[PDB]
């Protein structure tokens, strides 16, 4: 059944599932042509699969020619990311693969329930949470490398960093979520916190700073007010 | 024409045979239904005055045999059985019809409903969705489950309708899969056509049988049935011209027959919306259209 606020920890056993995100799939510029009309310009996009337990992030980068001579690009999206975390399961060894694939959005169960009917055991499954996972794009390195790709690419990162040497996952994806969620929310604010201080550098292989844990308090706290501010600015409270 | 003697009638029951019915009284002197069309399967069917409870019925084909009626105080219903010796029927049926003891099956001449609705339907057919090889006739109530039904629990008193299921490895080719799962023309043309069903009369047929049990018997697990062989057409980009066109006649008639009081509970919104109004072939059902935008405009 859905993932909601009441079965949350399930996400933090030891069952291994995967998110999939497929919002940054599909991604357009819309612009006026000489006519005067309106077209779109595709982007390079990305699938968002996450192992919310060991924070394993398979990025795979969506290249503009794959919409190349197609129609209904939305529909054609969310059958290419069911295709693609087809391919993603079974290249993977059979103890690796997950036992659980938690949707994002509802209108990815039909296409990926399709795409996995060699894999009955695995339960395809929507969530009523509302995730904040199209911010990936607003982390700079992931940003980088999809608009850098030349061609169809999966890059892996730890989307947690080190973070799980000192916390645990549940701490970890509750961390993660509040960043994404004021990225989301407020970009230019959340990025501002995220980098005030020049001598808290993000290392190379990291997508985030260097923060003591007294510092990720500083931090979170941050996000916490700039995310009800938002709110208030937003909704005037 | 045909008759089916009734032996007696000892508890009140409502009689129907196909599309007719008729009320019985506790032990009324009834003995059976003559004037029966020849050449079509027919359906008899009861309801108990006392126990609404349980619809059954008997599909038979009075080519096959000669076919009676009686009552059986132990398991508490009418049964069809067959009589064998040819000449004691004849005798039987020849002093109920002296007597005037038969109803007679009321056919209007102008009228074609009957068969409009069982045009592909046919009793060997019939007889291997419903197994019971020992009988030339076969029994179905409402509550018997459908082999479908079974794998979502007695099997020899299923229903086995050919399955359908539109998430499933035989309707999605490998490689195919979005082409397959919006557009089943696939699976409607090579895997159940060519494959299974041979011909689109043996589909229709089935379908018409579905529907049938569905409206007579308010068995789900048919109208199930039914609906999933209507959205298999609908939901196929390239059927066969002529396919369309008697689809049209058959489900016009379907629709004309279903009780008004019923068409919340036998007609589900989502096929029905979906076949009229999105599916490649919305345009192409216009009896059909017409006779439900007329009379369930509220479904739609
Ligand atoms: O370096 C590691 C272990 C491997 O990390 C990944 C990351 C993404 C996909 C698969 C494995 N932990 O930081």
């Amino acid at each position: 059944g859905a993932m909601n606020s009441s079965n949350y920890a399930e996400l933090f056993n030891n069952d291994i599932k995967l998110f999939v995100d497929d919002t940054n799939v599909y991604r357009v510029t819309v612009h006026k042509t000489f006519e005067g009309n309106v077209a779109t310009k595709a982007i390079n996009g990305c699938i968002f699969t996450l192992n919310p337990k060991t924070g394993h992030l398979f990025l795979k980068i969506i290249h503009t020619s794959v919409w190349a001579g197609q129609k209904r690009l939305s529909q054609l999206a969310k059958w290419k990311t069911a295709e693609e975390v087809s391919a993603l399961v079974r290249s993977l060894p059979k103890e690796e693969q997950p036992k659980q694939i938690i949707v994002t959005r509802k209108a990815m169960l039909d296409p990926l329930e399709v795409h996995m009917l060699d894999f009955p055991n695995i339960a395809i499954r929507p969530t009523e949470l509302r995730l904040p996972f199209s911010a990936a794009m607003s982390i700079d390195k992931l940003s980088d490398v999809v608009m850098k790709a030349t061609e169809p690419q999966m890059v892996l990162f730890n989307i947690y960093d080190d973070w799980l040497d000192r916390i645990s996952s549940y701490t970890a994806f509750s961390r993660l979520t509040l960043l994404l969620r004021a990225l989301k929310t407020n970009e230019e604010s959340a990025k501002m916190i995220l980098l005030s201080d020049p001598t808290i550098t993000i290392k190379s292989y990291h997508l985030w700073p260097s923060f003591t844990d007294e510092q990720w308090i500083t931090i979170e706290s941050q996000m916490r007010d700039l995310i009800l501010t938002e709110y208030g600015r937003k909704y005037n409270v | 024409m045909n008759t089916v003697p009734f032996t007696s009638a000892p508890i009140e029951v409502t009689i129907g045979i196909d599309q007719y019915s008729f009320n019985v009284k506790e032990n009324q002197p009834f003995h059976g239904i003559k004037d029966i069309p020849i050449g079509h399967v027919h359906v008899i069917h009861f309801q108990h005055a006392d126990n609404s409870s349980m619809r059954y019925g008997y599909w038979f084909d009075c080519r096959m045999g000669n076919f009676y009626i009686q009552y059986d105080p132990k398991d508490g219903l009418y049964k069809m059985m067959e009589e064998r010796d040819g000449a004691k029927f004849e005798n039987i049926v020849h002093n109920f019809k002296e007597r005037q003891m038969m109803v007679s099956y009321p056919k209007i001449d102008e009228d074609d409903t009957w068969y409009n609705l069982t045009e592909f339907v046919q009793m060997d057919k019939i007889r291997k969705i419903v197994r019971k090889d020992e009988n030339q006739f076969s029994y179905v109530d409402s509550s018997m489950t459908t082999v479908q039904e079974n794998e979502l629990s007695d099997p020899a008193h299923s229903l086995n309708y050919t399955v359908i299921n539109f998430k499933s490895r035989e309707a999605i080719r490998p490689g195919h899969e979005m082409e397959d799962f919006l557009d089943k023309s696939y699976y409607l043309n090579t895997v159940m056509l060519q494959g299974i069903f041979k011909n689109s009369s043996n589909y229709f047929g089935e379908l018409q049988f579905a529907f049938l049990n569905a409206m007579f018997f308010g068995n789900y697990g048919s109208s199930l049935q039914w609906h999933a062989m209507i959205e298999l057409i609908c939901s196929s980009a390239t059927v066969p011209k002529h396919m369309l066109d008697k689809l049209d006649e058959i489900l016009y008639y379907q629709i004309k027959t279903l009780p008004e009081q019923y068409s919340d509970i036998l007609l589900n919104e989502r096929v029905w919306n979906i076949c009229l109004y999105s599916s490649f072939q919305k345009n192409s059902l216009h009896n059909t259209e017409k006779i439900m935008e007329n009379k369930y405009p509220e479904l739609l």
